[PDB]
């Protein structure tokens, strides 16, 4: 009766709730490529279903182990991987996707028992949906649900839940938050937003200059009478993109720059270099390292060059 | 008095200038690396 | 009883990564035999 | 340090961050920083 | 205790809420368009 | 009577005593370049008499000052220096080479009261003698002798003493070291030798290859029944010069390897790297950064590019 | 035994080859630098 | 009396450094003023 | 361990490794790795 | 104490052994041509 009225005309959709905030976070601010030591990690590819083979060396560190074999496998539709450190803990993944895909990342370490997980996944051309457990008379872990969707031909909001439940006989919590995400009217920038639980907040954007320049804008407040204790930090990157470099950098509130060059000197091979200073305690870290990669096939290595 | 007027405005001079050869240096590598790479391709 | 329940995470615990290489290597030309746990070439 | 003390100081310093601060980046000055060649 | 015994009462309510809203905006476009 | 029947011959003149040891321990062993933090000088010169002025930063490096302006001045026979730091410590050199020069190396600190030095030399065509004192009924400090002569065209041989005496009424005390020096047939591997006081020896090599490829060894052994306590430590390195690039390189003995390459990419702007593994705790330091050199007056800076 | 006859020489392949990554990449990128010098003024 | 021997290691303390840049001003063409005392040129 | 906490140890083992170091050095074999181009 | 007034023997020996060897190895061109 009201249906066919409206979505004949609209409906794009919007991508899934963990891209909400990737083209800020994870694109230009390099907050997880950065390391301490020296690393130099290379990997052989005989591709198509691909194929690779990783080792990873790295030395003081204070998160790295020091070896890390690796594998993966990727046809049109299957995924999976595994790696192995230096005493033993062992990772993988799955991926299945035939529109709803489904996802398992098991970890197993030995200090700390078992951790599994599972997830799901569905666009239907207007709204994402991710559903997401925990390992489990006996309901129990962690369950997340979520939705989004889009009403105008730019903007986006919706929530997402939680049920957390532990100790055995315990009855357990459940939070909320609300979300929200704005683009721009041709391709620029791209208001994010969250509100989770425990009243910390999110914001960002992300505008595209001419080219190859970004920029990007982040702000997080985290907060017996002595309980409202918020904090604030907002940083400022951007990244300059070009043939045979890539070079990105940020400096933010509180006291910090950083920087981060990648300048790939020959067809198959780069070194990168990446270093902070601190103007509180006036101390630094420097880490540099470099990464390459061959081939293992009788004529795939002859297809790089020419 | 000296011994205040000028330390306090000595370190700031210091910080604007170990920051601008750590987010400047490793930009101006990058771009000679692409400034004499469209000029070799402009000769053929 | 309850002993298959964690024997069975005991089997991913040294049988997993070994797979993932079994599934691969068939789909190549087919070639490679021990040159994949190498570094060089 | 009456107030600097007090826990309403930063939500107003950094909330003050973001508004020059996307003023700086929606503007023609941050259109000068990208190099035309 | 009585805790436990309102506390199912209070996290019955959390989700119950949820229920509402995700609907809700389930087609806030039909009718953003007044 | 029996003067002039050999010096007619012979008598090619050795090098002095602080230059025994230069061939191999300052140029090929890198052990006076190394530093850890960041650090980047800059030195604007306009020389004839020339002229620089040097600034220089550093950060995290337990060794240097966060700043120090330099000056110089040198013409065909003079030198001067100066070097301020942070907080206040002043340097100074000269020297009033007529053949016999004469340094003065005074050291200020605040802390430790005041340093003076004095020194002389000569090279009368078969032997050198280097005379220094230090800081001085009155008697006191310490004053350092030497002499050097060759008696074969290869091979030279002499020694030094010395005289420490300090807390005013006490009688001070005198030794006595050895020297030795080997030179090849034709311009090659040039053997020295050491045996100073309280047991210490060294010995060194450098073999010069083809065009630009040198080596190195070096061994030291210094040496309440609990008094006998050697030790001791062998090191290996090279150095690759090139034209536009300058590599070496060591490893030695009880765990360790080292190298420091630099690179310099502009006609007037070059940067370096360093670092080093230790192989018994496992870990390790990384020190990079940059030096470069500008004109200042209104014509020399046009004739460095051409 | 199997815990010993490994690892005793399994770390050995760890320390020769952090080694020729440390004295043999800065070497490497050393001759590339006049490799490739020698041959742009070869053209002309 | 013994203060003039303490006195004068303190004129180099402040007077010395200025001492080597007034020996090669005049060692120039006598040009600069103050580009001296500065970074970029 | 014997003779391993000996002080004579360690004037043995720098003493060894300076002969077949030096012979390193004086050898064709060091002039292999200069590179001919 | 006696000990400072030997050590002044103990330490005019020692000057006394550069005295020698320094006019000694000053002529070793002149005798090693045997
Ligand atoms: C407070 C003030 C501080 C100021 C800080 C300023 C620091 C600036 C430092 C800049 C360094 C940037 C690094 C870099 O970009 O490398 C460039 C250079 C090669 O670049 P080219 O221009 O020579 O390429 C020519 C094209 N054929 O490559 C090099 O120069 C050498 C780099 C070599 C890296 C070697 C990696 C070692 C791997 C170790 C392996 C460890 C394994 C355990």
């Amino acid at each position: 009766q009201l249906h066919s009225h409206r979505q004949s005309l609209e409906l794009v959709n919007p991508g899934t709730v963990e891209n909400l905030n990737k083209e800020v976070s994870r694109d230009v601010f390099l907050s997880q490529y950065f390391f301490t030591g020296l690393r130099a990690d290379l990997n052989k590819a005989f591709s198509n279903p691909a194929f690779q083979t990783s080792h990873t060396f790295s030395i003081g560190s204070q998160a790295l182990p020091k070896y890390a074999f690796s594998a993966l496998f990727a046809n049109d539709n299957l995924f999976a991987q595994g790696n192995i450190d230096n005493d033993l803990s062992v990772s993988g993944r799955l991926n299945y996707g035939w529109k709803n895909i489904s996802k398992v990342n098991l970890q197993i370490s030995d200090g700390q028992p078992t951790m599994c997980q599972l997830e799901q996944d569905y666009q239907a051309s207007d709204f994402s949906v991710n559903v997401k457990t925990l390992n489990p008379g006996e309901f129990t872990g962690v369950a997340v649900a979520s939705f989004l969707q889009s009403v105008t031909p730019q903007l986006a909001l919706g929530l997402e839940t939680l049920y957390s439940r532990t100790d055995g006989s315990a009855p357990g919590d459940a939070g909320v938050s609300y979300l929200t995400r704005y683009v721009s009217k041709k391709q620029d920038w791209i208001f994010s937003g969250q509100l989770q639980a425990n009243g910390a907040l999110i914001a960002s954007l992300w505008r595209k200059v001419a080219q190859n320049v970004e920029a990007g804008i982040e702000t997080t407040l985290q907060a017996i009478g002595i309980q409202p204790t918020v904090e604030g930090s907002t940083t400022i990157g951007a990244k300059y993109e070009y043939r045979q470099s890539v070079y990105r950098g940020t400096l933010d509130s509180n006291g910090k720059v950083a920087c981060f060059l990648e300048r790939k000197v020959l067809p198959t091979l780069s070194v990168l270099f990446c270093g902070e200073i601190d103007h509180f305690k006036n101390d630094t870290k420097i880490g540099c390292g470099l990464q390459f990669e061959t081939a293992g096939n009788q004529e795939l290595l002859m297809l790089q060059q020419g | 008095f000296v011994r205040n007027a000028f330390t306090k405005s000595g370190n700031l001079a210091w910080t604007l200038t170990t920051t601008a050869l750590l987010l400047g240096v490793p930009l101006s590598l990058s771009i000679l690396a692409e400034q004499q790479l469209i000029e070799m391709e402009k000769t053929f | 009883i309850s002993k298959i329940l964690t024997l069975t995470h005991n089997v991913a615990h040294y049988g997993w990564i070994p797979f993932v290489l079994y599934l691969g290597w068939a789909h190549t030309s087919n070639r490679p035999n021990f040159l994949n746990l190498l570094s060089p070439l | 340090q009456a107030f600097k003390e007090s826990p309403l100081y930063t939500i107003a310093l950094n909330g003050a961050f973001f508004v020059a601060g996307v003023a700086f980046i929606q503007s023609p000055l941050m259109d000068m920083l990208a190099p035309q060649l | 205790h009585q805790e436990q015994t309102e506390k199912t009462l209070k996290q019955a309510a959390y989700v119950a809420a949820f229920l509402w809203v995700s609907p809700m905006i389930w087609h806030l476009v039909k009718k953003q368009w007044k």
